[PDB]
């Protein structure tokens, strides 16, 4: 979308994932949705440096609604949950240097049976304008055709920027029409700033090894339309929950440095682990995310259980991540000519490799005709930093 | 429910060694495309020359008593 | 198998799930199929408290031997892989005080190419034990028949008998019996002191859920054979690898201490965390494992993503897993009555619970009528021992 937002990928936390539809209060005060838990992280993204790293959107996902609108036909958070409204969540949010986002669904109803925005945008558009609130996580839920899912989503890109606010518009568009339609991606990059391609992400490696196959199988379609201010959004990031090995957090982490996707946390950051904290806010692995080339990476090659995926960055450097998709044995060696990494251009005539994930340490000079050989852990990626010619007389 | 269950586990394994038979089942359902009659037949190999790769890929991440739940043999 | 042997189930360490059959040892000599390897695996078992924790057999499995039999008819190891050979490395494993394992297949050939016993049972037998074998698993890879496959194995058994020494036989005979015929595991535990029931096992999570959800589909059928002597191996422990989370550890460590299940680990011990060798090494846990009472556990209820299992401990205790197998959201919730559990005499008139993982910790009393509450993680396990009125100033 051309609105002069999502010029670099899109940083921040969502509850989905770690959270749900946790409608029980009485029960679960701590993990119910409710404004506290809101505040409560936008606290911890200043105290743990999650600002500081760069995740700055603190949004909101579905069951936030009151069960019916107003008498004014406008939306309403519910009174329980939110009894202090979302305008003073946002503010609160602004104060602390952050942003915030709210959900909202094209059709009749949410994906959970909260009220949808269908023959409302204008007035849910402007709602969210005036209660401050800086992005918009559009659903598709509940919606009978794809004229109206395409009709819906247009007007509420046009009815969002009627506004005059700054906003970010994260589109469901491609996520409810793959499995009857092939989506003009172009259409998509007109009127969203990113949109969700595949189904929904969980905390399992499954989802991880699914959506990174649908994303390298339809990486001709999806990988050039990509770029400053339109972005391919695999979900949520799962990164410090129960159901995901630490090779296959740092397979997440890495493959979403290489497709330039928005990191959206979903964890609860009241109870994360310093392991993952220190994954999540790595400085060289967030940087390869927020090149300001902003040019998604795609599959090189694959094979023996094996994937190279190569990402160009800003400056003649690269970004190679390397997975052994074998999920039995050990440390699996992997052995590829330089010359093939980067169109034959990338270490022309030495490339200095530093190595990122899963830990950091550099590799020395690598000539053109020079094999790089490393070792890759099962359900494990290797994600290397090339730089080129351009670097300092010193080394 | 349970005799998918047993079917699919042996699809997984036959490709959990490894054994390439991948062309060996997209040449047995691109004649199973035969079947539609010699209108569709064509449409059928088309169809499934692309689209089968990925989606054998996609079941061999899904749990075999997912596939049965989601094809409609359990749930 | 009435040889004396697997009263309790078997704890040990076997290679193919971490090192499979890697042979080149010029490229990766620490991680290839050598007889170094062995011997630091079983200095760790002795310097590491493996052998305190239980687990004493130092198992190996296929991609040992040499690719032709001797002049004499019998198995060779590799020459360059393992030089001084089977019966210094099995002396070796003795000085520290452990026991050693080794594989062998009843067909033509092995699972990776390396030569069989079809026709040379006896004498492999022999060869085992006159190097100071102590465990055998065998397979059944390459075998024509059914007949050749129950025949074998029978063979193998009564062979393992005649040499008169304490072995260990590991059977793959149902493994293979399953695709063509059920199973009469009357016969299999009368052979065979574990058998192997579900396909090979990996670093994964998926083939935890597929083995649980087997081995729950046909509790009816495996449940009641297992006891002393005879037990259901579901595959090696592979809790210290790279490919599971710490909950889903949790998981595999508790319900396989709920089935009765072989404890095998197939992992690094030179490269091991600290939380994978705690939880390999929880004592009220392993206890749970080797009951004297032999019963294995089994399924009690599965619904809204939650299962629950249950095992006869003896002194009339009990063993309660319960697995969250919704893998998406945070902690879920669960209640059950406590007079469901145990055939309704586990909590009758009271019992004390003390939950073991993933924390150990003291539920206090409950009644008979009482309802008992947890929180389980997704992808995994609340482990709970529960204790009747058999018990005395622990009461207070
Ligand atoms: C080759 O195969 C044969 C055939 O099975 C094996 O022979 C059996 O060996 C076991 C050895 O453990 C024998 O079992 C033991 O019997 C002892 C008493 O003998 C008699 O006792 C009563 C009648 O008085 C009968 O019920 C019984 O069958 C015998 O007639 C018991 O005291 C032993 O119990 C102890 O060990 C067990 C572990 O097995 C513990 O659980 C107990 O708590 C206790 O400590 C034991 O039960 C069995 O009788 C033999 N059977 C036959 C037919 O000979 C060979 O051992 C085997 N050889 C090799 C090398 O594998
Ligand atoms: C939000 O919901 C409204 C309707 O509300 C819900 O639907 C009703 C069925 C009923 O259950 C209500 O109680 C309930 O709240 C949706 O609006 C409907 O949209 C469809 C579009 O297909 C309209 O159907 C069309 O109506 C035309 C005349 O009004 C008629 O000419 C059309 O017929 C042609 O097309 C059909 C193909 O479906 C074909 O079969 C015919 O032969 C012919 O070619 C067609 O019937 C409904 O009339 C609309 N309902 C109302 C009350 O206006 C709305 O789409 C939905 N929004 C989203 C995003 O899902
Ligand atoms: C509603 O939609 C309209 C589109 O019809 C949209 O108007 C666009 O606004 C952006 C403002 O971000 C304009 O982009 C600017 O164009 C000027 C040239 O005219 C450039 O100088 C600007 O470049 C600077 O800013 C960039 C960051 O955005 C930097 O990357 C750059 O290096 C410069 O520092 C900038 O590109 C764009 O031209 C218009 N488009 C049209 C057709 O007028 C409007 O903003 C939308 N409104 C809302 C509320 O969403
Ligand atoms: C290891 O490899 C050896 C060598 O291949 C193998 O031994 C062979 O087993 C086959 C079993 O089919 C034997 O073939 C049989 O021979 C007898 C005569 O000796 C025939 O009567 C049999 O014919 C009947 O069965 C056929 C089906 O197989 C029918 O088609 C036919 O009409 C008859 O009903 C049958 O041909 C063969 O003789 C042996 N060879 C030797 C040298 O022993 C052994 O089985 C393999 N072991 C394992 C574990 O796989
Ligand atoms: C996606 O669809 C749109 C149509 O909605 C295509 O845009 C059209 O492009 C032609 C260029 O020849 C213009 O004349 C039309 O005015 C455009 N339509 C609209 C509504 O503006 C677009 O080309 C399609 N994308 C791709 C990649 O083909
Ligand atoms: C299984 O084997 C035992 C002894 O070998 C025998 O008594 C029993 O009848 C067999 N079961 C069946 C179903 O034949």
């Amino acid at each position: 979308l051309d609105n002069g937002l999502a010029r670099t990928p899109t940083m921040g936390w969502l509850h989905w994932e770690r959270f749900m539809c946790n409608l029980d209060c009485q029960e679960e005060p701590d993990s119910c949705i409710s404004e506290k838990l809101f505040m409560e992280m936008a606290e911890l993204m200043v105290s743990e440096g999650w600002k500081d790293a760069g995740y700055e959107y603190l949004c909101i996902d579905d069951c936030w609604m009151a069960p019916q609108r107003d008498s004014e036909g406008r939306l309403q958070a519910d009174p329980q949950r939110f009894p202090h409204g979302i305008r003073q969540l946002a503010n609160y949010v602004h104060s602390k240097g952050l942003k915030l986002g709210i959900y909202a669904d094209v059709g009749n109803k949410t994906c959970a049976g909260f009220p949808g925005s269908f023959g409302y945008y204008d007035i849910d558009a402007q709602t969210f304008a005036d209660w401050g609130v800086d992005l918009l996580k559009f659903a598709g839920c509940y919606c009978d055709s794809l004229e109206n899912l395409a009709d819906g989503y247009k007007h509420m890109s046009l009815a969002l920027n009627r506004t005059g606010r700054s906003i970010v518009y994260s589109c469901e568009w491609p996520l409810y029409m793959w499995p009857f339609q092939k989506p003009n991606y172009t259409e998509i990059r007109q009127y969203c700033n990113h949109w969700r391609n595949f189904a929904d992400i969980d905390d399992s490696w499954k989802s991880i090894k699914s959506i990174l196959d649908w994303t390298s199988f339809n990486q001709e379609r999806i990988v050039d339309v990509a770029g400053p201010g339109g972005w391919n959004d695999p979900d949520m990031l799962v990164i410090g929950n129960f159901g995901l090995s630490w090779n296959q957090q740092v397979t997440q982490m890495a493959l979403w440095a290489i497709m330039a996707a928005p990191l959206f946390m979903s964890n609860d950051l009241r109870h994360i682990s310093p392991q993952a904290k220190a994954l999540l806010q790595d400085k060289d692995v967030i940087a390869i995310n927020q090149d300001p080339l902003g040019k998604q990476g795609y599959q090189l090659r694959q094979g023996d259980n094996f994937e190279v995926w190569e990402r160009p960055l800003s400056g003649l450097a690269w970004a190679v991540a390397m997975i052994n998709r074998q999920e039995i044995g050990g440390p699996r060696s992997y052995t590829i000519a330089v010359a093939s990494l980067g169109k034959g251009v990338a270490c022309n005539p030495a490339c200095f490799i530093t190595q990122l994930l899963p830990v950091k340490r550099k590799l020395g000079f690598y000539e053109w005709t020079s094999r790089l050989r490393s070792h890759i852990n099962p359900t494990g990626t290797v994600l290397l930093q090339l730089e080129n010619t351009m670097q300092m007389s010193l080394k | 429910c349970q005799d998918c269950i047993q079917m699919v586990t042996d699809i997984q394994t036959a490709v959990r060694t490894n054994s390439t038979f991948v062309q060996a089942l997209v040449e047995h359902v691109k004649e199973e495309c035969d079947r539609l009659g010699p209108g569709m037949a064509d449409i059928c190999k088309n169809y499934i020359s692309q689209y089968s790769e990925i989606a054998i890929q996609m079941m061999m991440h899904m749990q075999p008593k997912e596939i049965c739940a989601l094809v409609g043999f359990c749930d």
